[PDB]
Formats: structure tokens, C-alpha cells, sequence
């Protein structure tokens, strides 16, 4: 579990 | 490889400067995008500009007829927009302190404002339940969005300016297409506490929302799912800004009605620091764009702004 939220990554 | 500040397991923010000068409640503080200035707005109808690194007072910007609830920088750090109880927004030239444009249209107090990234547009929200998009170069209102059925507490553009997120005491977050004004999405929860603040994450994929039930929530925008919840502070009454802090580790930062600044681990949701020294409600916090600096501001019984900095922190070390 615990998918790491990436709030800065430009996808 | 680029220089990126270390990411400790817990930051270690320490008070460096306290800035006095507003004569009534401070309502908002924001760092300029270039990192050189801190702007503050207050119920005393003034905007003040301060140095971001030393807190040194730079100038006072005046002309609003009633108190100011919000202030926002353009992307090149050359302009500011303010939202006032006098039902107007004003656009200011920062270097000269002159009002370039007064934006009128709203039928009651303007609570929140923001430039889009390109900075040719301004979005605002009002007690009058509406959201407006304005043209910076002409100061005319482009659109009026019938956004909510209660006062609008926050408005923010996403990373490319194509979406606006709004929040309101009606308990809703909505996402609007800038170009058309269409409501693309309404976020609702199991319950609908008043939403006092909202903003996009820096990459535009999530939104951070504050509700007047002592809760911060991070929402997946596409799915309309709440992914993380942050509690432990006090927020039942005031529209307290909340921040993504990303220069050091990844933290959520917010003020609180118990006079403290809270910092959460974004991923695990644990409180990692609580900054003490303010003497009234911490209504506004802001994070420097490149340095580990936090600005905090407090209400009438305090009236000061504090600069905190964290160069170090707790590290986990594996012995073997």
C-alpha cells in the first residue's frame, strides 16, 4: 500500500 | 544533477525575525515568486512590503477604503492584487506603490484573489457568492461564475492557468475551466462542513482543502477522492491559509486558532513540528519559493508577522 503522493512532479 | 536542499525526516524551523507595524489584524502574507519580498495585507487597509530574508520593512501601499483580506503577486514579482471589504480589487505597481487599476463588479466584500501563471488574468471570490475573472491589462471583468450559494473563501489557478479551483462556506470545492467558465467538477464529502481554503498542488494534480471542522484534506482532483487527512490543529472559525512546503522535505503547513504553526509530513500525515511564539490566532502562513523559510501572521491581539527558518533537521541513521 501507501502509494507515495508526488505533488511536485511534472507528468 | 541540480542542487536540491536535503530532505530530513523532521524539519527544525526556528524564529529569526518578528516584524511589527500593522495596526490591526493581519489578513494574509505571501512571498514574491522571485524570493526577495514578503507582502502582508491587513484590516488597517494597508499593504506592507518586507524583505524575505531579513524581515526589513520596505514600504507601505495604501488606497483601499476598507480592510483587506488577501493579496497576491504577479509571476514576475512586479504587481500585486488585493481584495478588500470595500467591494473592489486593486492592482498595484510594487516599485512605485501606485494603484494601476481598480476592479469593480462584486456586490459585496472580496475575500480572495490570485493571478494566473501568465499573469494576464486575475481571479477573485466574494461574499456575494460569485467568482470573477478579470483582465489585468484593461481591468474589466471578463466572466462572472455563479459559483456557490454562500461566500467564496478561496480561489486559485492551476500550474498552466487552464483551471480555477474555488471553495465556499456552502461546503463545496468546484473546478472551473478558465476559457469557458464551465464547472467541470464539484467535490463533495460524506459531510459538507464549510470549506475555508483550497489550493492546487504545485503540479496541479491534487488540491488541498481546509474545512471548519479542524481538518485539512488532500484530494485527488481527477478521481474526486480524498487521499490524505491532516488533523491536530484548531480551525473552527477563521479562513486560515494552508501551504505545500517543498524546498526541504514535503510538508503541509498551516496556522491554527491555538496560536501555533503546524507542520505535517505530507505522506504519513504525522505532525512534525509546531512553531510557538505567536500570541493570537495564526491566520496566515506562507512558504518561501526556494529557501526553507516560513512566514506567519496573527490576529488583533498579536499583530506581528514572524519569519522562521529551518536549515537542519532530524535525520534517520542506520547503524549496523
Amino acid at each position: 500500500d501507501e502509494e507515495e503522493i508526488d505533488v511536485v512532479a511534472v507528468e | 544533477a541540480t542542487q536540491s536542499k536535503p530532505t530530513p525526516v523532521k524539519p527544525n524551523y526556528a524564529l529569526k525575525f518578528t516584524l511589527a507595524g500593522h495596526t490591526k489584524a493581519v489578513s494574509s502574507v505571501k512571498f514574491s515568486p522571485n524570493g526577495e519580498w514578503l507582502a502582508s495585507s491587513s484590516a488597517d487597509k494597508l499593504i506592507k512590503i518586507w524583505g524575505a530574508y531579513d524581515g526589513k520593512f520596505e514600504k507601505t501601499i495604501s488606497g483601499h477604503k476598507l480592510g483587506i483580506s488577501d493579496v497576491a503577486w504577479s509571476s514576475d514579482s512586479n504587481l500585486l492584487v488585493s481584495a478588500s471589504d470595500d467591494k473592489t480589487l486593486k492592482i498595484w505597481d510594487v516599485s512605485s506603490g501606485k494603484c494601476l487599476k481598480t476592479l469593480k463588479g462584486h456586490s459585496n466584500y472580496v475575500f480572495c484573489c490570485n493571478f494566473n501563471p501568465q499573469s494576464n488574468l486575475i481571479v477573485s471570490g466574494s461574499f456575494d457568492e460569485s467568482v470573477r475573472i478579470w483582465d489585468v491589462k484593461t481591468g474589466k471583468c471578463l466572466k462572472t461564475l455563479p459559483a456557490h450559494s454562500d461566500p467564496v473563501s478561496a480561489v486559485h489557478f492551476n500550474r498552466d492557468g487552464s483551471l480555477i479551483v474555488s471553495s465556499s462556506y456552502d461546503g463545496l470545492c468546484r473546478i472551473w475551466d478558465t476559457a469557458s467558465g464551465q464547472c467541470l467538477k464539484t467535490l463533495i464529502d460524506d459531510d459538507n462542513p464549510p470549506v475555508s481554503f483550497v489550493k492546487f498542488s504545485p503540479n496541479g494534480k491534487y488540491i488541498l482543502a481546509a474545512t471548519l471542522d479542524n481538518t485539512l484534506k488532500l484530494w485527488d482532483y481527477s478521481k474526486g477522492k480524498c487521499l490524505k487527512t491532516y488533523t491536530g490543529h484548531k480551525n473552527e472559525k477563521y479562513c486560515i491559509f494552508a501551504n505545500f512546503s517543498v524546498t526541504g522535505g514535503k510538508w503541509i503547513v498551516s496556522g491554527s486558532e491555538d496560536n501555533l504553526v503546524y507542520i505535517w509530513n505530507l505522506q504519513t500525515k504525522e505532525i512534525v513540528q509546531k512553531l510557538q511564539g505567536h500570541t493570537d490566532v495564526v491566520i496566515s502562513t506562507a512558504c518561501h519559493p526556494t529557501e526553507n523559510i516560513i512566514a506567519s501572521a496573527a490576529l488583533e491581539n498579536d499583530k506581528t508577522i514572524k519569519l522562521w527558518k529551518s536549515d537542519c533537521g532530524t535525520l534517520e541513521v542506520l547503524f549496523q
